[PDB]
């Protein structure tokens, strides 16, 4: 397996941004650094060597982008005075063998977002709605349903808690979310989720049920002069228990 | 029947500094290239004429991976140092052959991939091209590794691809001298070491390929322990020479004859001291 | 031609 | 782990006095791989000797073929001088003609 | 450098039960190493299934993968199509001259637009658990042939179609949310006409 850190970046245009990549298994002489785009290619940017310079894809700053080979478990990417426009997802890969290419195994990505004003960045508030009497007597099923709202930029990734253990079947949330207002460039955004369970399910109230919504914002080091709350990487969660009638 | 080889040499020189790796390729008996890392900018040299056909472009595809092996090879030296808690002040080598073997359809009869490390046998590819066969638990842990990179896989793909392709292509390109048969010049010497008893000397002589049988006999019957035979050795014109000597009593010289086999002869040459 | 591929050991 | 050195010491064609001709010293079963060859002109180094590219038999040891140009007389004496590590002097083979 | 990797189709829909095939392309025949890879959006690629030079077709539960390495192009097949299969697809050589490297293909966005058994569309009226004050609409239970619309006025929010698998009961279901903050909106205003089906259930909240 290969790994990176940080895994989400939000920065004040200016900073330079270093991006780790390791093998956490294996020994490797070799190291590639991807771009990917909302364009959903894999976009190869440069080729970390032990213990040589690096080789630069054709239209890639090598300037911008300084790749370091660090040993034969890590390589380095920095993004130097980072701009808006170099805000992207940035994923490397690793494999065992050297020579002609072989199997790549792909970190986990780096979300990296760069803001010129940090005082855009804002946590999202978390509900939860009931399943519809109407519903459980029409279906025999009760969805259940969460709305993260007000967040900016899109760094949320949401779960359904039930009973203390996470669930994955009757689950299905936005695959993206929605600008509340369409037309400037900071907009905070909305994100809705979905859990359905069975009517004698949602009945019994000894039941929990929890939606989880992980939000990645700013860092500890990071200066705050407003007043409000300090918009750092937090968990914003909202439960309802079982209801019978 | 013929073959293409790629023998490796990867040593450790602690003094020195930087491990030193060659490469040297055979097509049966005749060696084609050649590649030392110990040099400011090494590159792959053809050590065959029928080579030189071929562009700078496979020179470089050459040069880049006996490169990539330079850096392998210091990796794998320091691991296998490691396995065996040997000292850094010690000089090591790893040796690798791999090759194919072609039948006369100009496909895979065989492949193979051996490793050794100091002179002694660490882990090779069986026969079935998907399996390995560890010396000891030092060469458990390479198999644990080489089983993860799917090295078997690899190999298996290229020994029944571009093993046989190139192989062809080389066969091709020194058909002359690569499909020729040069069959032994033989003759047969005395030589006295006492009164009542001479060693006679069966010669086989510029012969190609290395491949040689040389039996001597007492009236159809096998001397298999009485028998001295040399190793094969090269004439350095891509030829080879070897004989057979018997320690034969004064008077039964007429009774010893001798036997040669090869493929550049029709039939089993019979041989005995003239006059 | 020789293999293009190395894996440490 | 160790071996030692194999000589063999002979012409490539068939020798004549006064003829030209290569005088080769085939160096083989050997390891490791460090090895000093010299060919001799009566216990005397020849300068213009060659020799081929490292290769390894089935077993792992080593094979070296040192060679020069020579013409060979009927009372000069040619011989091969080696050292290696299982080799505590340098080993000097005489090159017999009928060998 | 010398390896070009072409994929064809750079999107696909299928129906789920039924087949997709993304074939590949390749130009070098140093090109010995030919791996499929299935990134989910905002997740990393994960390799599926992979085929070497000496093999012509290899298998695994629903996924197989063909080579022809003459005409040089390679296939993934996907039968018994899933909606956990939408991602996209990428495909891959180690062949071509210069700086050693996977070439990959630019991806083709897979599709598996889920089979409604039963359908039985409604929009209900979901209320908060902690305040009660405020709602959300849900249109659910409708069929994959349904395409829900963004509204026209921006104070009010509708979410794309999507699909939970209740793999407990063998049950699939689509469904899209609603808002507003406005104190003047009712479902219909979103969930209207021209989107909902005829034999919607709409009750009074």
């Amino acid at each position: 397996v290969v790994s990176q850190h940080p895994s989400r970046v939000i920065c004040k245009s200016g900073t330079s941004v270093k991006i780790e990549c390791r093998s956490l298994d294996f020994q490797a002489t070799t190291m590639f650094w991807y771009r990917q785009f909302p364009k959903q290619s894999l976009m190869l940017m440069a080729t970390s060597n032990e213990g040589s310079k690096a080789t630069y894809e054709q239209g890639v700053e090598k300037d911008k982008f300084l790749i370091n080979h660090a040993s034969l478990t890590l390589s380095t990417l920095t993004v130097t005075s980072a701009h808006p426009e170099d805000s992207s997802f940035y994923i490397c890969s690793a494999g065992p063998t050297s020579g002609r290419t072989d199997t790549q195994y792909f970190g986990p990505g780096t979300r990296l977002t760069v803001l010129e004003d940090l005082k855009n960045v804002f946590p999202p508030e978390v509900a939860v709605f009931e399943p519809s009497e109407a519903e459980i007597s029409h279906t025999q099923k009760a969805t259940l349903v969460c709305l993260a709202t007000g967040f900016y930029p899109d760094h949320v990734e949401l779960s359904w808690w039930v009973n203390g253990k996470e669930v994955h079947s009757g689950v299905c949330t936005d695959p993206q979310p929605l600008k509340e207002q369409p037309a400037l460039n900071d907009s905070r955004y909305a994100l809705s989720s979905r859990l359905r369970v069975s009517a004698t399910f949602w009945q019994n109230p000894r039941n929990h049920f929890r939606c989880q919504v992980q939000f990645y914002g700013l860092s500890e080091n990071d200066e705050w002069t407003q007043d409000r709350a300090k918009p750092v990487t937090q968990i914003v969660s909202a439960e309802a228990w079982g209801r019978a009638d | 029947s013929h073959s293409m080889r790629y023998f490796y040499t990867a040593m450790s020189r602690p003094g020195r500094g930087e491990p030193r790796f060659i490469a040297v390729g055979y097509v049966d008996d005749t060696q084609f290239v050649r590649f030392d890392s110990d040099a400011a900018s090494p590159r792959t040299e053809p050590r065959a004429p029928w080579i030189e056909q071929e562009g700078p472009e496979y020179w470089d595809r050459n040069t880049q991976i006996f490169k990539t092996n330079t850096q392998t090879y210091r990796e794998s030296l320091r691991n296998l140092r490691g396995y065996y808690n040997q000292s850094e002040a010690g000089s090591h080598i790893i040796q690798r052959m791999y090759g194919c073997d072609l039948g006369p359809d100009g496909r895979l009869l065989r492949g193979h991939d051996q490793s050794a490390y100091d002179g002694k046998d660490y882990i090779a590819l069986n026969e079935d091209l998907s399996s390995w066969t560890a010396a000891d638990t030092a060469a458990q842990i390479t198999q644990r590794k080489w089983e993860a990179a799917r090295v078997a896989e690899q190999l298996r793909a290229y020994l029944e691809g571009l093993c046989v392709e190139w192989l062809r292509r080389y066969l091709e390109n020194g058909k002359e001298t690569l499909q020729r048969a040069d069959p032994p010049k033989t003759h047969v010497t005395h030589h006295p070491v006492s009164d009542h008893e001479a060693t006679l000397r069966c010669w086989a002589l510029g012969f190609y390929p290395a491949e040689i049988t040389l039996t001597w006999q007492r009236d159809g019957e096998d001397q298999t322990q009485d028998t001295e035979l040399v190793e094969t050795r090269p004439a350095g014109d891509r030829t080879f020479q070897k004989w057979a000597a018997v320690v034969v009593p004064s008077g039964e010289e007429q009774r010893y004859t001798c036997h040669v086999q090869h493929e550049g002869l029709p039939k089993p040459l019979t041989l005995r001291w003239e006059p | 031609l020789p293999f293009e591929k190395s894996t440490i050991m | 782990i160790q071996r030692t050195p194999k000589i063999q010491v002979y012409s490539r064609h068939p020798a004549e006095n006064g003829k030209s001709n290569f005088l080769n010293c085939y160096v083989s079963g050997f390891h490791p791989s460090d090895i000093e060859v010299d060919l001799l002109k009566n216990g005397e180094r020849i300068e213009k000797v060659e020799h081929s590219d490292l290769s390894f038999s089935k077993d792992w040891s080593f094979y070296l073929l040192y060679y020069t140009e020579f013409t060979p007389t009927e009372k000069d004496e040619y011989a091969c001088r080696v050292n290696h590590v299982t080799l505590s002097q340098p080993k000097i083979v005489k090159w017999d003609r009928d060998m | 450098a010398g390896e070009n990797v072409e994929q064809h189709p750079s999107t696909l829909s299928v129906q789920e039960g039924d087949s997709a095939v993304i074939k590949c392309t390749y130009s070098d025949s140093a090109s010995n190493y030919f791996p499929w890879y299935k990134q989910e959006l905002g997740k990393r690629p994960q390799l599926i299934i992979d085929i070497r030079s000496n093999v012509g077709e290899k298998k695994d539960q629903r996924i197989a993968v063909t080579l022809n390495k003459t005409a040089k192009h390679f296939s993934l097949h996907i039968t018994e199509t899933q909606p956990e299969d939408s991602a996209v697809y990428f495909c891959a050589a180690d062949g071509g001259a210069g700086s050693y490297q996977l070439t990959f293909g630019k991806g083709t966005k897979l599709s598996v637009i889920p089979n409604i058994q039963n359908p039985d569309p409604a929009v209900y009226q979901l209320r908060d658990s902690k305040s009660s004050d405020k709602s959300v609409c849900l249109f659910t239970d409708f069929d994959s042939q349904t395409n829900v619309s963004q509204s026209k006025d921006s104070d009010v929010y509708i979410t794309d179609k999507c699909v939970l698998d209740m793999r407990s009961m063998d049950f699939k279901s689509n469904s899209a949310v609603a808002w507003s903050n406005k104190s003047d909106f009712a479902c219909a205003n979103a969930f209207n006409n021209s989107i909902i089906p005829e034999d919607t259930f709409f009750p009074s909240p």
